[PDB]
RNA sequence: AUCUAUAAUAGUUUUU
RNA sequence: CCUCUGAAUAAACUAUU
RNA sequence: AGUAGUAACAAGAG
């Protein structure tokens, strides 16, 4: 009643009644910001300059009618000057603080629930438990974290609808809350807001601070989950790290995650050790995930993954074969296969590397709403049966299984503006990828899968790529049944037996899980992971190994000098050494040790050529068992984040580059440290550890006629000279011994 | 013994202690007087570069304009704009081949965009040309006036609300005989009558000045703004260049901070392992020299033309109109000049309207030489300026030109030993070049250099450099086998905001934790500059600690607050207690942090929703629930999140009125957020006017209401008769 | 959306020099092939427009020349090295008595 | 406030604005032009700029800044953090830089406090300091006098004139060149113990006209960000080394002061200091670059740090190449026209390109 | 595993 | 004499809300 | 005079 009578008293006027007879509502916006100028332009200067003014700040009529003119002193609080543009009055910081010592006080005792998620970040803050500080050599990746959680199975445009939906019922337009979640959170907050008395905008804001997820680039090291990003500027350092946990709970899925990291990091840096089982035991042992022992979460913790498998067996405990893809847990009942990296052209004209797994294997997909059974071979389907739900779970889990399959087809199927990178340039999974794009909308997948005339066997329904139940023919390969459901047996934890080299057998005999299939990703942490040992750094991210193995050879420059002087057996069987074999590719790692090891015999057979940086650089690339060969290395490879960054033999490289000016090492645009020159060192410009069996005696040399490349070094004979051009655009006279 | 700073560099290298070398501790340079010398300058110099094109006359606008497309190859070094038409769309098309359906996929992104995009995207900005005020106004402002002047002339087609409606209304005032608009003086309101020429010249007329505070330069330069006709269209032109950039990987833009950092890294790592290990590798730190005063709209228009093929014939127009609208944009002069009299001693100022027939025995050489170059192209008190894109326009389209160059320099392109990639950002670039030896690596720059030549682009040779792969710098980021922290480019931001007590506190606080995260900020440092900023604080806002005897005339009140109360550690700095931030507790707020330490009576007061310093709502009758206000980095509202005075000039001008107006349009809206709740959280969308949308409103809510019984029938009949009389006084 | 009366002719005059239409000129841009163009501008270009570089050795660089003229005056708002006090052992803190006072 | 007599109108500009008419009323005199937009003019190098930075670096016997407390230290870091403060403190509180810093501060605010609050008066405000001796107790210290003119300050460049009274025992016939600006009375006679004796040595008082804006106001209340810039980059090159020793070294580098850098030069050389030194030396040249604040250092600044870069790749062994260096050297002498800190910075810069390249 | 939602405010970068 | 007033470029990004 | 530097302030307007 009140807001009609207000409104025709504007109408009666008649410069109301123009502006609001004018005026759209899509115009409302424009005249919401009308104003002759906001005429600011250093914000700090006119605070500075104002508050030497008597009266600053502006205030409300009301308060001409609640604050005395002036205080015990004589002093003015306020004056009846309007400030221009408006009807309020200008009054002085005196009122202020008068008000805060005078005023009339109320009861604030939901506050603490309108800004629930401050006193919840005081809360976590109060319980929190402070470790020990570690000075290290912090090596902090700029990555993308979340600094507001908000709600688990949310994203930003559904927040809002549901806020819309709980706070303004008539508003929502033409939006219709049709994810199960969605409408799951709505009836939650609408039974709690029920009867709620706060104001709906505040209200609004309220569920805005707590359902939205917000995320961020930031340089972090340790945990990118938001509790551990709160206190970032606390716990870790440009060369410290601070141990911390804090005091609240801690979700479910991020200890997943976490685990997961862990156990792929231990299984594979303990795959290149010589007794395999012992160091995962004590890497186990030493481990601790967001503040809890890694054995507890191990023995209270139902993950379904291969890393997590084989501690689990090495710690005794029944596991589950089982894996997870597109949200459908995989469990191979028969069959085997081996990794391959194999390069496809996409349908969309992009060339990318994929992990295809050959031979042929059957494995039977659980999902939440849908179950199947599947057979496939090297990318080929050879059969799926399908019985889900209704016809979107049986689709869903379809597109699953094609995905799954790595068909040409589907690769082929890969339509619009597709990427498989990141908006920051770094990799993305293709098969997650794809999952993606198909989710989205599969028609053309659907449309180039073929189709098939089908038996009619048991009375299983077809279905066609339409997504309809045919009876003559339907996809390629794909049935639907009803009576296939075989999900008890998914949770029945079997007791295995791990072998020395981390091969889990089952009770029979049959081998189940073995290193090779655990993946090959280089991961995040949501939660921090500890590591109490010698080498903190043993279980870390391949630039944390590469810096922290390069500076330990530095620090102790003096006793592995004179070991690999005296005795090289045992320097490249030190445990420190390991971490960094774990980086090289295996099918490598034998003839690089070759490689790297001939060099140092040359070194030693050759008096006055003694360089510390060849040394340092080359020697965590002995620590595997040599294998003989002819073969010249110009670079060796280290896998980094899923690329393979090369190490030049001769000269500085993008990961070790040493500088002579200030005798300094940079790994990776780390500092390694600072070099201490040896009197031994060899001043004549004499390198004779660069090729397998040649001596480099000095620059270009005209005489013996052009260069030619290092491949075709195998045609000299003993005491020929040649110019070749090993190094970066470099022709250098060399020697055959 | 002589104290020499820089000798430092002999032992730290020099990125390592780069922040050394920002003198930003000072304040910035700043102009004075007038900007009209800057900006005939500018003219003059634009002009010059394209010196050897073709000279005509418009025959809409009647200025000479210069056209420097196809013109002659240039002999020497000079900066030139005699860009290559062929050469521009060849660079496109192998662009589009090396990233097939780039195009196709960013003309159906903005096809989208610009079918969706609303009108009062317009309001965003600072300031805006207003063509009926011959002067700067408020985004917003400048909208409303035009909207106005519009549908004074019969132009509505802007309440549809869309953006391409208003584009349309543009476009068909382009074609009318005659306009008319309003005038002010000494406050009364007069009409007047703008001619189909003079109207379109004020309609590509682009306002000029000179930049304030810049760091790093000894003389100034001048900056322009544009109109209120051609700001769709920028926008519509600039949203096809971002969905473009964003699907190259050599691009700088439109990503910024720590995602640009990655993004850079991973760019020059992939660049460094795709090398050889058998050649040599130099990176070429760059700058283009007057980026903007080479560009020519005519080259970016056949560049959106390339790039709009196969599309539907009213998207390659509504994009193409920006290029056109630029290439006969004209350019206000500025202020103008003084002129003083020391044997009278008396000062008087010469507008710039008056530089066209001016005698020049008042100006001293350089100004008289500027004057007379500058007169041939002076039109109803601006200068014709054809060629040169103005000042920090069409960034991103600029930066799809450079990445196109770079592109051209794979092995499929240049069919020879060397290569080069990189990364641009508008005008700045990195190059990265490969080739067997040091001959290749002449001959590759040399290539690019040409080439870059062609599409006219000029390489700064006495600000570029080039070294062995590893280091460089690009865009203000010193790369140092991996970006390097900077602290001194972040530290203007420590201090004191000047929003108000809470605001300043919660600044001071995050700006410390955002900078140890960010630029290496140690932890000493990070207390040693709570400990700064706290002094600031209380310095600035008279709020010294209670238990002190500092003279100023807040501290009589503190005094008495702080005897009154019993748990001193709970009361704010700004009610004169003590600090209890350190590191740990950087990211709560202050009033949160101290929540268990506060006294009753004190919280209560503080938290009082009924606080004159913090406005009321009306629901009801007032929201007595929180104190409510905009909230930036003031988390929760107490009575220290009042709001300072406003600045009055206007009251001694003409414009005074206007005042009212908004204080009006504010009444209105204050009414319609009384039907509609959801205004204030998001904005409405609607093309009733406002009263028939309360109306409709209120006649369903009492519908609703009354049919589900919470009113009674009288109240029903009641509204409705009043509804009826709206209706009446509607039409009335 | 189209593009007639004013408009047109601005379009019309907005065209490399040897194109009279804007029509015209989308009728080359949508049938244009890239054949040679750059290779053939590069070729016809003169050889004096080129980038050559110049080592930097430790001997290339020279020192600075600071400008010549009468020697440089003290500019600072107050005295530096050359200020005298006159001090009070006031036991007091900072910026509490009045300033007047304490002079 | 001051009395408007005809001395102090004189010496604070009143009245000395031209009456600003209109150009059609004004248009036919004979002498109306332009304004004088000439260049600087300009001047040579001369010692007594680095005679006050060398003294500006050098060690008090007072306490300079007494900075606030802040929360408990609880975590272990805040324990490290506090007691690296605590050196840094130490550091930083007894050195000159940090007295021009405060006397600096407290002279902007209270000129803008007085241009605000008195737009039309000429107030006296003495030039007050605050210190701390060694033994601990406070000393209040009184430099001279300014008087304030009209503060009518539209714009942030409009100018309020002052005048500058300052005690001195420094002869100004020494060096005249350097105080050309200044009228340089003698007030008193002083008596000072040298070692044992007492010597009577004239006092002079330095009085000048100067003038400043509101933006320099502004930027010389805001002094105190100087310390931070130097501690900061201090605190850099600590944390860079116990990354490689992983173990914190403050302690080993202030008290041992094993590890020394190059800060200065003599006749035998350059010379190293420690890393207090290093830090003192830093903050002062923060300080002199808010002091003498001016566009040709931002542009020598700007334009040097291209070279600084190509010397570094040179050091490096990165082969550095340039296309156009002479204008390079042009683009960094076009900003040395005639500030002494932008003469004393080329001259640095000379001496670093003498010494790195041999 | 992915992750460019909007709008307000301030700060930074983008010179012949 | 008296009254009033102490001055808001574009794009992108960063932080907070 | 002084600030300052390619043009201004050294109060403006009514
Ligand atoms: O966050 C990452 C990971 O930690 C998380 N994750 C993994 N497992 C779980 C569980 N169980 N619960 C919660 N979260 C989990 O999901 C992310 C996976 O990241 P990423 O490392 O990139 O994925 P991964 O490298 O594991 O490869 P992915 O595509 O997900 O494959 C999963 C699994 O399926 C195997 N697999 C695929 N294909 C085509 C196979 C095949 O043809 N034959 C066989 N035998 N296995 C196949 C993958 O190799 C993995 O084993
Ligand atoms: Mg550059």
């Amino acid at each position: 009643m009140e807001r009609i009578k207000e409104l025709r008293d504007l109408m009666s006027q008649s410069r109301t009644r123009e502006i609001l007879t004018k005026t759209t509502v899509d115009h409302m916006a424009i005249i919401k910001k009308y104003t002759s100028g906001r005429q600011e332009k250093n914000p700090a200067l006119r605070m500075k300059w104002m508050m030497a003014m008597k009266y600053p700040i502006t205030a409300d009529k009301r308060i001409m009618e609640m604050i005395p003119e002036r205080n015990e002193q004589g002093q003015t609080l306020w004056s009846k000057t309007n400030d221009a543009g408006s009807d309020r009055v200008m009054v002085s910081p005196l009122a202020v603080t008068w008000w805060n010592r005078n005023g009339p006080t109320t009861s604030t005792v939901h506050y603490p629930k309108v800004y629930k998620t401050y006193f919840e970040k005081v809360e976590r803050l109060k319980h929190g438990t402070f470790g020990p500080v570690h000075f290290r050599n912090q090596v902090k990746i700029r990555r993308r974290v979340d600094i507001n959680p908000g709600h688990a199975d949310l994203s930003a445009k559904e927040a809002q609808d549901v806020i819309m939906e709980v706070v303004f019922p008539n508003e929502v337009g033409a939006r219709i809350l049709t994810s199960e979640s969605q409408l799951t959170i709505t009836k939650e907050k609408k039974k709690e807001l029920q009867d709620c008395k706060i104001a709906p905008l505040m209200v609004a804001y309220m569920l805005e601070r707590e359902l939205v997820r917000k995320t961020r680039f930031l340089p972090v090291a340790g945990g990118t989950s938001s509790v551990y990003i709160e206190v970032l500027h606390l716990t870790q350092g440009t060369c410290w790290e601070q141990m911390y946990t804090p005091g609240g709970e801690v979700r479910n899925d991020d200890v997943d995650q976490s685990l997961i990291i862990a156990a792929r990091n231990i299984v594979r840096r303990a795959t290149v050790s010589a007794d395999p089982l012992a160091s995962l035991l004590e890497m186990c042992h030493s481990t601790q995930i967001g503040g809890v022992r890694m054995v507890d979460i191990l023995r209270q913790n139902p993950t379904e993954e291969q890393a997590v498998d084989i501690c689990k067996a090495a710690m005794g405990l029944r596991i589950s074969s089982s894996f997870s893809f597109g949200g459908f847990t995989f469990k191979r009942t028969s069959g085997s296969s081996v990794k391959r990296e194999e390069e496809v052209l996409t349908g969309n004209l992009q060339t990318l590397k994929i992990r295809v797994h050959e031979g042929y294997e059957e494995f039977t997909m659980v999902g939440r709403r849908a179950t199947a059974i599947l057979r496939k071979a090297t990318r080929r389907l050879i059969q799926l049966i399908v019985s889900g739900k209704d016809e979107q779970s049986i689709a869903e889990a379809i597109i699953v299984a094609m995905v799954f399959s790595q068909e040409d087809c589907m690769i082929k199927a890969v339509r619009g503006d597709l990427n498989f990178v990141n908006r920051a340039n770094q990799r993305l999974n293709p098969m997650h990828q794809l999952l993606r794009h198909f989710q989205k909308d599969a028609k053309v997948l659907f449309q180039n899968w073929g189709i098939e005339p089908i038996d009619n066997v048991m009375g299983m329904i077809g279905i066609l790529p339409d997504m309809t139940p045919s009876t003559e023919m339907s996809l390629r390969g794909v049935r639907v049944s009803k009576m296939g459901v075989d999900e008890y047996s998914s949770t029945e934890r079997v007791v295995v037996s791990i072998d020395r080299f981390l091969r889990v057998r089952d009770q029979r005999g049959n081998v189940l899980l073995s290193p090779e299939e655990v993946s090959e990703t280089q991961g995040t942490e949501k939660l921090t992971i500890t590591y109490s040992s010698s080498m903190m750094w043993e279980i870390n991210g391949p630039e944390s190994v590469l810096v922290n193995t390069y500076q330990w050879i530095i620090r102790n420059w003096e006793n592995v000098k004179i070991q690999w002087s005296q005795d090289p057996t045992m320097l490249y069987n030190k445990m420190e050494f390991e971490p960094f074999q774990s980086l090289v590719p295996k099918a490598a790692r034998g003839q690089y040790s070759g490689f790297v090891r001939v060099l140092f015999q040359q070194m030693r057979d050759v008096l006055g050529t003694f360089d510390t940086v060849q040394i340092i650089k080359l020697l965590p690339f002995a620590a595997a068992p040599p294998e003989q060969s002819r073969m010249q290395f110009s670079s060796l490879t280290v896998n980094v984040r899923g690329s393979g960054m090369r190490i030049v033999v001769r000269g500085n490289s993008p990961v070790f580059n040493y500088n002579k000016a200030t005798k300094r090492l940079t790994v990776l645009g780390k500092d390694a440290g600072a070099l201490m020159e040896d009197p031994d060192e060899g001043t004549a410009g004499v390198e004779s550890a660069v090729l397998r069996g040649f001596l480099i005696l000095g620059k270009e040399n005209k005489r013996y006629g052009p260069a030619l490349s290092i491949n075709e070094l195998s045609n000299l004979a003993k005491g020929e000279k040649a110019n070749v051009l090993i190094g970066q655009g470099d022709v250098v006279l060399v020697m055959k011994r | 013994m002589d104290v020499n700073p820089t000798l430092l560099f002999l032992k730290v290298p020099v990125q390592n202690a780069i922040s050394t070398t920002f003198p930003y501790t000072g304040d910035p340079p700043y102009s004075h007087g007038t900007g009209t010398g800057y900006t005939m300058d500018t003219v003059n110099r634009t002009h010059k570069y394209s010196e050897k094109g073709k000279w005509t006359t418009n025959t809409e606008t009647g200025a000479p304009q210069l056209n420097p497309i196809d013109g002659p190859l240039p002999e020497d070094n000079e900066p030139s704009g005699y860009a290559q038409t062929d050469c521009v769309l060849e660079a496109m098309a192998f662009l589009e081949e090396s990233h097939p359906g780039i195009f196709e996929n960013s003309c159906l992104e903005t096809m989208e965009i610009v079918q969706q995009t609303r009108v009062d995207k317009l309001t965003q900005g600072r300031q805006t040309y207003d063509w009926t005020l011959n002067r700067n106004q408020p985004a917003a402002t400048a909208l409303a006036n035009t909207i106005e002047v519009f549908r004074s002339n019969g132009l509505t087609a802007n309440e549809s609300g869309r953006l391409i409606d208003f584009l349309k209304d543009v476009m068909d005032s382009m074609d009318k005989e005659e306009m008319e608009i309003t005038t002010h003086f000494q406050i009364g309101k007069k009409k007047q009558r703008l001619n189909k020429r003079s109207y379109l010249i004020r309609a590509l007329t682009l306002n000029t000045m000179t930049k304030d505070a810049e760091r790093g330069k000894l003389k100034r330069r001048a900056i322009a703004t544009p109109g209120m006709q051609i700001r769709g269209f920028v926008y519509f032109v600039e949203a096809l260049a971002r969905s473009i950039c964003e699907k190259l990987e050599q691009s700088g833009l439109p990503v910024g901070g720590n995602e640009k950092k990655a993004k850079l890294a991973n760019v020059v790592r992939k660049m460094m392992t795709n090398s050889q290990d058998t050649e040599l590798s130099f990176t070429i730190t760059g700058d283009n020299t007057k980026w903007n005063e080479n560009q020519n709209p005519r080259m970016f228009l056949a560049m959106i033309t390339y790039i709009t093929r196969n599309q539907p014939e009213w998207f390659r127009n509504v994009l193409s109109i920006a290029p056109i609208m630029f290439s006969n944009k004209m350019a206000r002069l500025g202020k103008g000049y003084m002129f003083e009299s020391k044997s009278m001693k008396l000062r008087t100022q010469v507008p710039a309207e008056m530089l066209a027939n001016i005698d020049l025995k008042y100006f001293n050489k350089s100004t008289r030489e500027k004057i007379e170059k500058i007169r041939p192209l002076l039109i109803d008190g601006t200068a014709s300026l054809s060629p040169g894109m103005m000042m920090g326009m069409f960034n991103m389209l600029s930066t799809v030109l450079g990445v196109s160059i770079l592109n051209l320099g794979q092995k499929k392109y240049t069919k020879t030993t060397y290569w080069w990639d990189g990364l641009q950002s508008s005008d700045d670039f990195a190059l990265i070049v490969n080739a067997p030896n040091h001959e290749g690596i002449q001959a590759g720059v040399d290539r690019f250099y040409r080439t870059c030549k062609l599409v006219g682009i000029n390489m700064s040779k006495k600000k570029s450099y080039i070294n062995r792969t590893g280091t460089f710098e690009f865009t203000s980021f010193f790369y140092r086998y991996g970006f390097v922290a900077n602290f001194s480019m972040e530290l203007p931001s420590f201090g004191v905001s000047g929003i108000n007590e809470s605001a300043d506190m919660s600044v001071g606080v995050t700006v410390i934790k955002n900078n140890m995260i960010n630029n290496d900020l140690g932890p000493a440092t990070a207390q040693m500059a709570l400990q700064l900023f706290i002094k600031d604080y209380r310095y600035t806002y008279r709020c010294h600690r209670g238990d002190t005897q500092i003279q100023t005339r807040r501290a009589f009140e503190l005094k008495k607050l702080w005897e009154q109360t019993r748990s001193k550690a709970g009361l704010l700095v700004s009610d004169g207690g003590p600090n209890l931030y350190n590191i740990r507790n950087l990211h709560i707020p202050e009033v949160c942090l101290k929540w268990e330490l506060m006294d009753e009576d004190y919280q209560g007061r503080l938290c009082n929703p009924m606080n004159p310093f913090v406005s009321h709502k009306e629901i009801d009758s007032v929201n007595n629930a929180v104190v409510m206000p905009s909230m930036e980095y003031d988390a929760v509202a107490t009575t220290h999140s009042w709001i300072p005075k406003r600045n009055r000039s206007i009251l001694n001008t003409s414009q005074r009125g206007i005042l009212e107006d908004e204080q009006m349009y504010q009444k209105c809206c204050n009414l319609f957020e009384k039907f509609f709740p959801s205004s204030s959280y998001r904005r409405p969308v609607g093309i009733s006017s406002m009263v028939e949308a309360m109306v409709s409103r209120a006649r369903i809510d009492a519908r609703i209401d009354f049919e589900s019984g919470r009113i009674k029938k009288e109240e029903f009949a009641e509204i409705m008769k009043i509804c009826s009389t709206i209706e009446e006084l509607r039409r009335q | 959306f189209e593009i007639t009366g004013t408009m047109r002719r601005l379009a019309d005059q907005s065209l490399p020099p040897n194109f009279s239409s804007l029509e015209n000129f989308r009728a080359y841009v949508d049938g244009f092939e890239p054949n040679g163009c750059i290779e053939g501008k590069l070729s016809q270009m003169s050889k004096e427009v080129n980038a050559r570089i110049e080592p930097f050795l430790r001997t290339t660089p020279r020192p600075l020349r600071l400008p010549d003229g009468p020697p440089c005056s003290q500019r600072s708002k107050f005295l530096l090295m050359d200020a005298l006090k006159l001090s009070i052992e006031d036991p007091s803190h900072e910026g509490e008595g009045i300033p007047l006072y304490d002079a | 406030n001051m009395k408007k007599t005809s001395q102090l109108k004189w010496a604070l500009g009143e009245n000395m604005a031209p009456e600003k008419v209109d150009f059609e009323d004004c248009k036919d005199v004979n002498d109306l032009k332009q304004y004088d937009s000439d260049e600087p003019e300009p001047r040579s190098l001369a010692c007594w700029i680095q005679s006050e930075f060398n003294k500006a670096c050098e060690l008090t016997d007072s306490s300079w800044v007494e900075l606030d407390e802040i929360g408990e230290d609880v975590a272990p870091i805040e324990h490290i953090a506090s007691m690296r403060r605590n050196y840094f403190t130490a550091e930083v509180s007894h050195c000159r830089a940090t007295e021009y810093i405060m006397k600096g501060v407290y002279i902007n605010t209270a000129l803008l406090n007085a241009s605000c609050a008195a737009m039309d008066d000429f107030q006296l405000i003495p030039m007050i300091s605050k210190c701390r001796t060694k033994e601990g107790r406070r000393k209040t210290n009184l430099y001279g006098f300014i008087i304030k003119g009209r503060s009518h300050l539209r714009n942030d460049t409009d100018v309020v004139n002052f005048v500058s009274m300052e005690f001195s025992l420094t002869d100004p016939r020494l060096e005249p060149h350097k105080w050309e600006k200044y009228c340089v009375l003698e007030i008193g006679d002083m008596l000072l113990r040298t070692a044992v004796g007492q010597v009577s040595r004239p006092m002079f008082l330095y009085v000048r006209t100067n003038g400043t804006s509101k933006i320099k106001m502004k930027w010389g209340m805001e002094m105190r960000r100087c310390l931070l810039q130097s501690l900061q980059q201090i605190e850099s090159m600590i944390e860079a080394e116990s990354s490689v020793k992983e173990k914190d070294l403050t302690k080993e580098f202030f008290e041992n002061k094993s590890e020394t850098w190059p800060i200065g030069e003599s006749p035998k050389g350059v010379e190293e200091g420690s890393i207090g030194k290093v830090c003192r030396t830093l903050l002062a040249k923060s300080v002199f670059n808010s002091l003498y604040a001016s566009p040709q250092l931002e542009g020598f600044s700007a334009e040097s740090r291209k070279l600084l870069l190509i010397v570094q790749a040179l050091r490096d062994n990165l082969e550095p190449g340039t296309f156009d260096l002479e204008g390079l050297y042009e683009a960094i002498e076009e900003c040395l026209i005639n500030d002494p800190w932008v003469l004393l910075n080329a001259s640095w810069f000379n001496s670093f390109l003498t010494h790195a390249l041999r």
